């Protein structure tokens, strides 16, 4: 399996950003997996944006002021990120990943860390 | 009738409105669906595929957690496509619908609470987590979706 | 809510030396921690999970141990390909997930 | 009768996994080293009924246990065993160092290698076929790049915990 990304490289200092990620050799319709978006500022650590699950449920990072948005497109089997009113501090690399969900012997529900990563995408705010 | 049919904005399905009062509707070809089975009008927005759930006896997410009609309903249901008013080039996410709840709704019942839904076994004290979901979700409307995924405006009269 | 702290920020060593890295948490976590490696200008990859479980395909010279609030990553013998940046991440169920600050290794 | 499966003496090799057709005793035990279920909860298994219940068992190296999962990759997953992307069942495994470990090595259990095409979910390939090679025909070990397509494990009384043998059984449910 491989993941590919598509996005714009330049953006105006006040516009809407739109990225897209896809998969090959598999399918999104499965209750066994989950997807997420990570970003990394130049010369800095990583940040976690949020998670999206099968059946349309979502979970976001409280630290961010819910500026981001994640949604599927079953007509194309894509996943996209939406961010309106971009600013100077939005220049970074963006990644899409996948994980796994399983049940424990005691009956609880646990998760596994990310193990598939995309190639990343770089975006700059012009002026 | 002009105010209800020609208003500028409609309420979300989970927060439908109420109205009471004390020709064009019949002849107009703009109403794609028009079937009739104290007056109280209603209004909200949903997807075209969910229009069939607004009827006596249907089941589904909309009929179970958002809006319910009694079996002995006496009224008429009217709906028309509004893709050229409720869509946006960049996508609109201003409409919401409930997705999780402990039990179904009763006829003509409204729910506005926004508490955390406690899935799983261990309880959560009002803090969202991996096993405690937010009960409200958002719709996605774009000018290029199929007719089944376009927005629709619904008005249901009850007598 | 939860936070981490890595140390040292930068480390210098040579082939065949011993290296240890420590990831510390603000509150107890029941072994829900993992370690990543990132080469310059490339996507990261997973090395360890559950603080003690080795990933498929990674060399056997990597090891990790600890629980509760202290964890350690140890390399038995550095190879020329082991110079990179490493991060520790926790995936607790009661709080948002977060990454560490990262540590860098270079040749002495 | 799960005792016939969880308490047998002779087991099969991974390349020729054995299939059988048929709960508190399972999830109340503490001997099992690994216990993970996908799509269902072990505690709720008594509240459901199914038409089909299959049991598969084999032996693999301890380090390769992680490969028995949906969406995994590796020699075992690519050429020996493969789970669907929407599997529904449980995976059970435990250490078996007290058995299948003789002084000097067993060399009984085998695993396939150098296959040309990846396997489909739930299938086995047992026939010994022509040896994987380059551009030159080979009917033995006459080619310097020619290789026999099977290999044998080297379980011994003393080895790293990662190289010790493990017994694994997989349960599947379908209605």
């Amino acid at each position: 399996v491989q993941l590919q990304q598509w996005g714009p490289g330049l953006v105006n200092p006040s516009e809407t950003l739109s990225l897209t990620c896809s998969v090959s050799g598999g399918s999104f319709a499965t209750e066994n997996y989950y997807w997420s978006w990570i970003r990394q500022h130049p010369g800095e650590g990583l940040e976690w944006i949020g998670n999206i699950y099968f059946s349309g449920n979502t979970y976001y990072n409280p630290s961010l002021n819910n500026r981001f948005t994640i949604s599927f497109d079953t007509s194309k089997n894509h996943l996209s990120l939406k961010l309106p009113s971009v600013t100077a501090a939005d220049t970074a690399v963006y990644y899409c990943a996948r994980g796994t969900i399983y049940f424990d012997r005691s009956g609880y529900r646990r998760v596994d860390p990310f193990h598939i990563w995309g190639q990343g995408t770089m975006v700059i705010v012009s002026s | 009738f002009g105010e209800v049919f020609n208003a500028t904005r409609f309420a979300s399905v989970y927060a439908w409105n109420r109205k009471r009062i004390s020709s064009v509707l019949y002849n107009s070809a703009s109403f794609s669906t028009f079937k009739c089975y104290n007056v109280y009008a209603d209004s909200f927005v949903i997807r075209g595929d969910e229009v069939r759930q607004i009827a006596p006896g249907q089941t589904g997410k909309i009929a179970d957690y958002n809006y319910k009609l009694p079996d002995d309903f006496t009224g008429c249901v009217i709906a028309w496509n509004s893709n050229n008013l409720d869509s946006k080039v960049g996508g609109n996410y201003n409409y919401l619908y409930r997705l999780f709840r402990k039990s179904n709704l009763k006829p003509f019942e409204r729910d506005i609470s926004t508490e955390i839904y406690q899935a799983g076994s261990t309880p959560c004290n009002g803090v969202e987590g991996f096993n405690c979901y937010f009960p409200l979700q958002s719709y996605g409307f774009q000018p290029t979706n199929g007719v089944g995924y376009q927005p629709y405006r619904v008005v249901v009269l009850s007598f | 809510d939860i936070q981490m702290t890595q140390s040292p920020s930068t480390l210098s060593a040579s082939v065949g030396d011993r290296v240890t890295i420590t990831c510390r948490a603000s509150q107890s976590i029941s072994s829900w921690l993992a370690w990543y490696q990132q080469k310059p200008g490339k996507a990261p990859k997973l090395l360890i999970y559950d603080a003690s479980s080795l990933e498929s395909g990674v060399p056997s010279r990597f090891s990790g141990s600890g629980s509760g609030t202290e964890f350690t990553l140890t390399i038995s013998s550095l190879q020329p390909d082991d110079f990179a940046t490493y991060y520790c991440q926790q995936y607790n169920s009661y709080s948002p997930w977060t990454f560490g600050q990262g540590t860098k290794v270079e040749i002495k």
